[PDB]
């Protein structure tokens, strides 16, 4: 159960390039399948999602210019991306989103490209020392309920699912990482910091398309 | 336990005029530190899908940021013509990402070279890491450097200043 995404390099600006995104596990036309980009010094930000019935989203910074879609015969999802700029400039992921029932559980591995609701965090950075008890918060404009999860993403290293639904625990994470809140506040608990814990955080709402806030960084 | 991260992280890699292919044989790897390690600016996989890859050579090299779309089947260039071909019918893999704070320095890196000068084409696969002066002239060389009797080669000058396609890239090829 993987995603391997394939092809990017570098293009100058008005240019056009296709990516890939193959899935073992998962069948991609019967998922909600998602690009994610993570900009050069800013935080994760949905570009398109495409529904297991064919519609088709994206985020008003590339709307006309990226097409999704996905061939079922070889089970790969594609985003095509024309008239690139500068802004296009990210690590683009591909990622399976369950939505409100689990997040997006499963990612590819980056794929950097080369281009030549208000939902807030708080704080913006921390250190915190190895076994210390981390809490860090995330907080809403309108009130979402409880639809809300946590992603932990190391530099270089492509996002993980860690809470979703505001409590619930994705299967394969820590015991340490615990989560709680309802309405417009949300926090995200680490018990006893691992050196392993040392990423920076994000929350996302599961209801609206996809929206990451900041990012909070842990640190030392 | 097949040693894909002695290429990758090498600490050294070559220029493409000389690129190392390391044959890897008696062993059985994952390929799974290729997509696990989402730090590659390019990677695309010809003749196979990237998923089926776990149910032999590995090629290393340095060229700068707008030629690595050469590394590829059916492009061309001073690279893919000159320095490194690779079949149009490629049944592989290619992984590319910048290596500027590497292969870069101030007021140049000039250690690592393409060949600039040839008279055909290279072959699929195939290298050349001659040193002939090559002839433009009309009048013979006798392997001296001159006016029409040049040194083939051709170094990078791979500053970090450059732009982002002028930049080092580490390429690495897995034919099977």
């Amino acid at each position: 159960v993987q995603l391997v995404q394939s092809g990017g390099g570098l293009i100058q600006p008005g240019g056009s390039l296709r990516l890939s995104c193959a899935a073992s596990g998962v069948t991609v036309s019967s998922n909600y399948m998602s690009w994610v980009r993570q900009a050069p010094g800013r935080g994760l930000e949905w570009v398109s999602l495409i529904y297991p019935g064919g519609s088709t989203y994206y985020a008003d910074s590339v709307k006309g210019r990226f097409t999704i879609s996905r061939d079922n015969s070889r089970n790969t999802l594609y985003l095509q991306m024309n008239s690139l700029r500068a802004e296009d400039t990210a690590v683009y992921y591909c990622a399976r989103d369950l939505s409100e029932k689990g997040g997006m559980d499963v990612w590819g591995q980056g794929t950097t490209v080369t281009v030549s609701i208000v939902m807030t965090q708080s704080p913006s950075s921390l250190s915190a020392s190895v076994g210390d008890r981390v809490t860090i918060t995330c907080r809403a404009s309108q009130g979402i309920s409880s639809y809300l999860a946590w992603y932990q993403q190391k530099p270089g290293k492509a996002p993980k699912l860690l809470i979703y639904a505001a409590s619930t625990l994705q299967s394969g994470v820590p015991s340490r990482f615990s989560g709680s809140g309802s309405g417009t506040d949300f926090t995200l608990t680490i018990s006893s910091l691992q050196p392993e814990d040392f990423a920076t955080y994000y929350c996302q709402q599961l209801n609206s398309y996809p929206r990451f806030g900041p990012g909070t960084k842990v640190e030392i | 336990l097949c040693p894909f991260g002695e290429v990758f992280n090498a600490t050294r890699f070559a220029s493409v005029y000389a690129w190392n292919r390391k044959r890897i044989s008696n062993c059985v790897a994952d390929y799974s530190v290729l997509y696990n390690s989402a730090s590659f600016s390019t990677f695309k996989c010809y003749g196979v899908s990237p998923t089926k890859l776990n149910d032999v050579y590995a090629d290393s090299f340095v060229i700068r940021g707008d030629e690595v779309r050469q590394i590829a089947p059916g492009q061309t260039g001073k690279i893919a013509d000159y320095n490194y071909k690779l079949p149009d019918d490629f049944t592989g893999c290619v992984i590319a990402w910048n290596s500027n704070n590497l292969d870069s320095k101030v007021g140049g890196n000039y250690n690592y070279l393409y060949r600039l000068f040839r008279k055909s084409n290279l072959k699929p696969f195939e290298r050349d890491i001659s040193t002939e002066i090559y002839q433009a002239g009309s009048t013979p060389c006798n392997g001296v450097e001159g006016f029409n009797c040049y040194f083939p080669l051709q170094s990078y000058g791979f500053q970090p200043t450059n732009g982002v396609g002028y930049q080092p890239y580490r390429v690495v090829v897995l034919s099977f």
